[PDB]
């Protein structure tokens, strides 16, 4: 899967790790916690 | 006098299964050619009365 994050609000956050979830039709394929590959070091607010 | 306490528990929504087989298909063609030779020899003898 190809995907980019975003940010909104007031504050930044360092060392982000999102946990994502996939759904086809009512079911659930997998929910993945992010590993070391797609980790994000910085997110200045109002950016991606 | 009351306690500060959480109580959690789960509940299943759906169960999905999946099987494990191994299918395969094969298709083939055959072409062949041959030739033969022969050389025979015979003798006969007979008597009538």
């Amino acid at each position: 899967a190809n995907v980019r994050y975003y940010n909104t609000g007031t504050a930044p956050m360092y060392k982000v790790t999102p946990t994502t979830n996939l759904v086809l039709d009512g079911d659930t394929l997998s929910t993945i916690k992010a590993q070391e590959n797609q980790i994000g070091n910085n997110l200045s607010p109002g950016d991606t | 006098l009351v306690a500060a306490y959480p109580i959690v528990g789960v509940g299943m929504e759906k169960l999905i299964i999946s099987t494990n087989e191994h299918a395969s298909t094969d298709q083939g063609k055959t072409v062949s050619r041959a030739t033969t030779n022969s050389k025979t020899e015979s003798n006969t003898a007979g008597v009538s009365v």
